[PDB]
RNA sequence: GACCGAUAGUGAACCAGUACCGUGAGGGAAAGGUGAAAAGCACCCCGGAAGGGGAGUGAAAUAGAACCUGAAACCGUGUGCUUACAAGUAGUCAGAGCCCGUUAAUGGGUGAUGGCGUGCCUUUUGUAGAAUGAACCGGCGAGUUACGAUUUGAUGCAAGGU
RNA sequence: UUAACUUGGGAGUCAGAACAUGGGUGAUAAGGUCCGUGUUCGAAAGGGAAACAGCCCAGACCACCAGCUAAGGUCCCAAAAU
RNA sequence: GACAAUGGUAGGAGAGCGUUCUAAGGGCGUUGAAGCAUGAUCGUAAGGACAUGUGGAGCGCUUAGAAGUGAGAAUGCCGGU
């Protein structure tokens, strides 16, 4: 089956034995985190269904905590002398889901 | 009339596509045993062939 | 095992040289020494002097026969200028610009 | 002491130009020409970081527009009523179902319809 | 991340053949010009060609309301001088009405590097018979 | 010598007020580097000769008098992906298919198709502007020092400071 | 609700433009010209007005393939009611 | 850890990277320096390393000092193409 967590402000679809870009959260590396808020937990003959469903929670356990690519935010304007130069590295968390 | 602006190397060498030689169109002298141009005599040793000259 | 023979600043062009050394590229050395031979522009019996030279430390001290060479790569590259001028009217004088060229013919026999 | 100018002219004017390698022609060649490229690639991207965001908008909402209709009722039907029916959360990436599973999708339409 | 993009061998493109007889001309090339473009159907994504193939036979039997048959004209222009050409949609009806039609859905077709492949996905026949029976087509109730 | 290091410092590190320009007074540049030691390529071979390729001297000639290191522009030869129904400030973001394998990280090259998108300065109430400037690449090229003035920050003493 | 006067250090500016609204001059002419009050451009990106510094909504710290709305819109090009 | 601010040309204020040189403390270098070339790396920016190739004898780092201290444009000046 399938089901839909809501992580990082924003809904995810996720299975079983799938590796995911989270936004970050707070543990370390080795660690076991628990989704208590699932949407729409089941796949063809499981349904749940429902406005926020209770009962269900998700597992997952953390594979490595580390920064994005760095993407350079350049920005000037024509016939004058304005610009501006900066740079970003957005830091992710990456999971393995091991239980619906 | 001057040009206008600087024409580069992607128009250049597309000019310069049929800007070539050709090939001579030789043949096999038959007596002397060489290469020649047709329709000409040999410079070395050679006959016509047509006129053994 | 492959031979060259590099002629270098020679008095001829670097453009009216590489029209010929397109014409021979890739081709048995029997037939090339008889291309050279029957064209009739001014950079054949310079590239031909070369190309016999080739001919010639193939077979000599490297020790291979000169019925199987076939000219794998042969090209020119280009050479200092010699800048005279001319004399032009109305008090002025623009540049000539006389360029000389470097030919590399390399043989090969397939090895 | 004078100052000579050194090696940084050299590094300066490579970190533009390595930049702005697959470019056509003189522009991933020469300084000037390859130079002022790059502040406007840098310009291009940052209204395109912006604009990737609601052009996949307009890309979710066309697909759950083209499953409700084969079920005979609107988009704009569809989103009021999971709005109204249930408090089916807000997701059009999640359109997702409507490909995968036509089962799942199905229920949904039931419970739109349902208390609307 | 999560999201589908359909290629060139993860969809198939069925036939569809529609009765264009008693029905208007701009209200019919609707139901076409959506069905070339593919949304119809989820999978639908830009940049493929994704949409159906679309036949339409009684190209002769198609409508017009108010004074459309005489004050309706088809400029074109052949770029030499003093050129313009006109001709009305009474008299294109009964000389070509091949070319009415199809013209009334490919200016509903977008920017022209696939637009011009989408809208060749269009046969459009005057009378009631298509050679297209080896095909195998079927009946489309167009709203 | 908290002075320069061959476009610098004398105009001049090279046999310089010399080539060269002017009737005349007068104007005036360009040039440096083999190697530790010339041990500066004996002899064979293609060539009319140049210039090559072997053998040799040398730590190295891929340092051979075009002689230390050898950047970019610009001209070449080779090859993985790609292009002959398309209207392009040449990029960007979304992305199939193909060939690869790095400083190991949610990698690299190429780009069928879709969306947005009228170069850079300078002067303007306002420039894509058909207003000005640059052919391209490389060097050089503009708020400095002195003796005073005034305010601010520091510090030494303080009815006295110097 | 959160500014305002005082004393000292450092510059800039003195060519302004459309639109709205009270009037002069002109012809109840001009994208005209000269004054009073307000806004935007000047020094402002973004969505809309097909294209368009000045009109209408609204002021970008950077990232996200989440959400609700303004001016304006819902057949098709082109997101949303034939 | 709460609640706040952060478009900007003339212009005022603050905080930093880099280049040649000198003084003092420490250090690498023919088992290969500077310089140049290729690379998928690191920092909020200017900018810093490291890994093979070419190169053949001098160079960086921490604190402070002093400037002939930073080039895309001047129908800029000499050289090359
Ligand atoms: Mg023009």
């Amino acid at each position: 089956m399938f089901a839909i967590i809501e992580t990082g402000g924003k809904q995810i679809k996720v299975e079983e034995g799938q590796e995911i870009f989270v936004e970050k959260l707070d543990v370390n590396e080795g660690d076991t985190f628990t989704f208590d808020k699932v949407l729409f937990v089941g796949g063809d003959s499981v349904k749940v269904g429902a406005p926020t469903v209770e009962g269900a929670t998700v597992t997952a356990t953390v594979n490595k905590q580390g920064r994005g690519k760095k993407i350079t935010v350049f920005t000037y304007k024509r016939r004058k002398n304005s610009k501006r130069k900066k740079g970003h590295r957005q830091p992710y968390t990456k999971l393995t889901i091991d239980k619906i | 009339a001057v040009p206008k602006r600087r024409t580069s190397k992607t128009r250049k060498n597309k000019r310069r596509t049929h800007f070539k030689i050709s090939v001579p169109g030789m043949t096999e002298c038959p007596n002397c045993g060489e290469y020649k141009l047709s329709h000409r005599v040999c410079k070395n040793c050679g006959s016509y062939n047509g006129e053994e000259v | 095992m492959e031979a060259k023979a590099v002629a270098r600043t020679i008095r001829i062009a670097p453009r009216k040289v590489r029209l010929v050394l397109d014409l021979i590229r890739g081709k048995n050395a029997a037939e090339a020494i008889a291309i050279l031979k029957l064209t009739n522009k001014a950079s054949s019996p310079v590239i031909e002097k070369v190309l016999m030279s080739a001919l010639a430390n193939a077979e000599h001290n490297y020790d291979m026969n000169t019925d199987e060479l076939v000219v794998k790569e042969a090209y020119a590259n280009e050479g200092p200028t010699l800048k005279r001028f001319r004399p032009r009217a109305q008090g002025r004088a623009s540049a000539i610009n006389k360029r000389t060229s470097h030919i590399t013919i390399v043989v090969s026999d397939g090895k | 002491p004078r100052v000579k100018g050194g090696t940084v002219t050299r590094a300066r004017r490579k970190k533009t130009i390595k930049l702005a390698k697959g470019y056509f022609g003189s522009k991933h060649t020469l300084y000037k020409v390859a130079k002022q490229q790059v502040m406007k690639s840098g310009q291009y991207a940052f209204r395109d970081r912006r604009q990737r965001k609601r052009d996949f908008r307009k890309l979710w909402i066309t697909r759950i527009n083209a499953a409700a209709r084969q079920h005979e009722m609107s988009y704009s039907r569809l989103m009021n009523g999971l709005k109204k029916a249930g408090i089916d959360i807000n997701r059009k990436m999640l359109s997702e179902i409507a490909i995968s599973d036509e089962k799942a999708f199905a229920q949904l339409v039931t419970k739109a319809k349902d208390a609307l | 991340r999560q999201t589908f993009m359909a290629n060139e061998s993860n969809i198939e493109r069925k036939w569809y053949v529609i009765d264009a007889e008693g029905q208007t001309l701009g209200r019919l090339s609707s139901e076409v010009a959506s069905i070339l473009r593919g949304k119809n159907k989820v999978t639908y994504t830009p940049h493929v060609d994704t949409g159906d193939y679309v036949i339409v036979i009684n190209a002769s039997k198609i409508e017009f309301t108010g004074n459309k048959e005489t004050d309706k004209v088809y400029y074109r222009h052949s770029n030499h001088p003093g050129g313009i050409k006109s001709i009305t949609a009474g008299e294109l009806r009964r000389t070509n009405p091949e070319r009415l039609i199809e013209n009334s859905i490919k200016g509903m077709l977008p920017s022209t590097r696939l637009g011009e492949k989408q809208g060749k996905k269009l046969f459009v026949y005057g009378g009631a018979e298509h050679p297209h029976a080896a095909q195998q087509p079927e009946n489309y109730e167009l709203r």
